[PDB]
């Protein structure tokens, strides 16, 4: 259950 | 006059430039530059004793005493000096197949001329010592 | 002079008339004496036992003649070198190049 | 004179004595020598055919004139030697071949490789039997 | 040691010989290469198979040369020999005298001014014999000779 | 100490002031004439005045001429090389 | 001397690269003879003609597969998320973080 | 059940 | 059991 | 006369610009740099 | 003189007549005096 690209346009740190 | 005249062989001797500057009249720069030339030149005349008398014990003794102390590494004892007005001239050799390497270049496609054969010679006709200029086998 | 470490350490010039040289008609080197006239204050502590122990009051600004002798040696073909003061060799100034 | 009274005579001698010693091969005996102040001329008339030649450079799609024929007649007008200079018909064949067989292997080469890298990794499996192969392993 | 010698009444003579001395030592013993050891092209190759061999050849003896140059940098040869072209242009004779060399060490060819030796030669041109004076003192002598 | 230094070293040195005597005189000439100050006498001392020469070339010369020898025998640039035999050390690594 | 005079003729012969009449190898040989240099070795055997050749090929062959191989094994890591995470565990890389 | 190229962007470095 | 491209990127020397 | 001998050595013995200008006639550049590096050079035994 | 922190601290000059050197022949400074005319205002407290 995992992919590997980091994702950066809109998603939240955490 | 007579001083005049004393004086001007006098400062040939001693190296001055008022020796090419003349007594007087007008003069030229190209004439200046080659009289100039002959200044020079006797200027090593002077000096050759001073390389001996001078420069190598200088050298001679500052290498024994910067080993003793350990300021530079102990020598590996076939290691000789030579004082010279040396790594310039091995420069200027270095600088003169790099040129005429470079006229090499227009016809790196050539398919007659045997190009690793042509760079050997114009380094053996320079002089340098060619062990390792050429890539080995291996190497490319 | 010999290196100490990092210290300053100028060579030192002698003109024609502070030292003598003597060398054969086949240009070797024989001998070479160097007189230094330094003050008793000015003197290196090993030359300066040389003068007192040798007797007498020196001023601090009393100069002291210091010869030091380098010299041919018969033996290995090396010269030997010692200072000498007042007519009496420095301990501990004796050395070979 | 002393072309004739002392250079030529002084080649003579010197062709005889390295004969004699093998310093140099034996002459086929029709060799004759002129002491010329030569080589130089033949290099001389050379570049001035390459210089002509490059004249004809600009014109090299020409429809009309043959450029093979003018070739010859500026190599006759400078009077060198035009044995070997113009490619034989089969010589033109050769370079017409060569040229073919040049890129038959770059594409060749380009092709071959393409495949052999996409077959090796077709599929994991078969990816283990190139490591197996070249002497790699998968499980590291 | 006691004698003056008075400076000529003309400065040609000093001004001609010193500029003679350096340029004969300038063409003479340039910084470049002044000689080179050639191998007769015949013979070479007579003895090697293939011309890589006798590209070799060369390097090995331009690295020849190179250590003549070398060594004769690292002996003052060049202040020997200008020494020894002045003393031509005066004297039109000089000795010159190229000790054996002891490993690595300081070993400069000895100069023999015309006053220091004696050649005979005969009307052929070959050297019979030359003596050479050295004056060294007792100290100075080497073990053998003391 | 024998040989050389038996006489001891003031003893050899006053011996052979007599003679360098000569190249002292010469250099006393050559100081008059170029730069009074460059060799004094051993007499001179703080309070001996140097007169300036008539002629100016010799002090311009000999100026000139250890300018031009400094140069030359010692530049910024390295004046001394340190060379390895080139066959000694072919025979030494690979 | 004789060496850079050669290659500056041989220079000026670079505009009739492409000349299908001249045979510029017998020209180069002309040309390095009249100038005197020894021209053995000089030019290529067709031995040597023929290795230059393969060695561009195999320039090409060797670079194009490099190419090809890298593409082809990406595309294998990333076919699917659990070759995805095969490729972690070989490099030695973990998918859970 | 192995992949062949290295994997970089987020990988833990385990 | 042989696939002809040299493995380079990820596998190990053995 | 002997005012410009003396005004001349001395101004070489002391640098002045006066030197490569001298006293009177015409005056070429390039001498000028030449000679101007001789001043430079004797520059350097002041400070030594 | 000896700096006191990032003050303005201009170094002493001395003309030859406001200060003596005695120099051995071996050229060592054996001993040097300089002389100070400095007001009473302007001394420093430990002189003052």
């Amino acid at each position: 259950c995992f992919s590997p690209k980091i994702k950066t346009p809109k998603m939240d740190t955490n | 006059a007579v001083s005049d005249a004393i004086e001007a062989r006098l400062s040939f001797a001693f190296m001055l430039n008022s020796a090419v500057q003349r007594t007087g009249e007008r003069v030229t720069a190209e004439e200046i530059r080659y009289v100039a030339s002959e200044l020079e030149d006797t200027l090593g005349g002077v000096y050759s004793i001073l390389s001996q008398e001078l420069q190598l014990p200088l050298v001679r003794v500052l290498l024994k005493q910067l080993q003793a102390t350990q300021q530079i590494p102990e020598l590996p004892k076939e290691a000789v000096e030579p004082t010279i007005s040396g790594r310039g001239q091995d420069l200027d050799k270095l600088e003169r197949c790099v040129t005429a390497w470079a006229a090499l270049a227009p016809m790196r496609d050539d398919p007659d001329i045997n190009l690793a054969m042509i760079k050997l010679r114009i380094a053996n006709a320079i002089g340098i010592d060619t062990s390792g200029i050429l890539l080995t086998e291996e190497q490319k | 002079p010999e290196p100490e470490g990092s210290n300053y350490n100028p060579m030192k010039l002698y003109r024609l008339s502070s030292y003598v040289v003597q060398r054969d008609a086949f240009g070797n080197v024989l001998q070479m004496v160097t007189r230094d006239q330094i003050a008793f204050g000015a003197l290196p502590e090993d030359i300066r036992k040389a003068v007192e122990g040798q007797g007498g009051e020196k001023k601090a600004d009393e100069t002291i003649d210091v010869y030091t002798h380098i010299y041919l040696d018969e033996d290995s073909g090396e010269y030997l070198r010692y200072e000498e003061v007042e007519g009496m060799e420095v301990q501990g100034s004796d050395g070979t190049y | 004179i002393l072309s004739q009274e002392l250079q030529l005579p002084l080649v003579r001698v010197l062709l005889k004595q390295l004969q004699a010693t093998q310093q140099i091969p034996e002459l086929p005996k029709e060799a004759v020598e002129p002491t010329i102040s030569g080589r130089g001329q033949d290099l001389d008339k050379l570049e001035r055919c390459v210089t002509a030649w490059a004249a004809l450079a600009p014109m090299r799609d020409d429809p009309d004139i043959n450029l093979a024929m003018i070739k010859l007649r500026i190599a006759n007008a400078i009077g060198i030697d035009t044995s070997g200079i113009l490619l034989t018909e089969e010589q033109k064949q050769q370079k017409m071949a060569q040229q073919s067989m040049q890129m038959g292997m770059d594409n060749g080469a380009a092709a071959l490789a393409q495949g052999m890298a996409a077959q090796a990794t077709a599929s994991p499996e078969a990816m283990a039997a190139a490591a197996d192969s070249v002497g790699l392993q998968p499980g590291i | 040691a006691s004698t003056d010698y008075q400076t000529p009444w003309q400065a040609v003579g000093a001004r001609g010989l010193n500029n003679l001395a350096s340029k004969l030592m300038l063409a003479l013993f340039p910084m470049q290469t002044w000689m080179r050891l050639t191998i007769s092209e015949y013979e070479a190759k007579q003895l090697l198979s293939d011309p890589d061999g006798l590209a070799k050849v060369d390097e090995g003896l331009s690295m020849v040369e190179r250590i003549i140059m070398n060594y004769i940098e690292s002996n003052s040869y060049r202040v020997t020999l200008f020494e020894a072209l002045k003393q031509l242009v005066v004297a039109g004779n000089v000795l010159l005298y190229l000790p054996e060399p002891e490993g690595s060490n300081y070993n400069p060819m000895k100069l023999y001014r015309l006053s220091s030796y004696v050649v005979q030669r005969d009307a052929f041109g070959n050297v019979l014999q030359m003596v050479t004076r050295d004056q060294i003192a007792f100290g100075a002598l080497p073990e053998d000779i003391r | 100490r024998t040989g050389l230094a038996e006489d001891g070293a003031k003893s050899v040195y006053e011996r052979l002031k007599n003679d360098r005597a000569p190249y002292e005189t010469r250099a006393q000439n050559c100081a008059q004439y170029t730069i009074p100050s460059l060799f004094p006498k051993d007499s001179d001392n703080a309070s001996t005045d140097y007169q300036t020469p008539w002629q100016a070339v010799g002090a311009r010369g000999l100026n000139n001429l250890a300018s031009k020898l400094m140069l030359a025998l010692f530049p910024m640039q390295t004046w001394m090389r340190l060379t390895i035999s080139e066959y000694e050390a072919k025979q030494l690594l690979s």
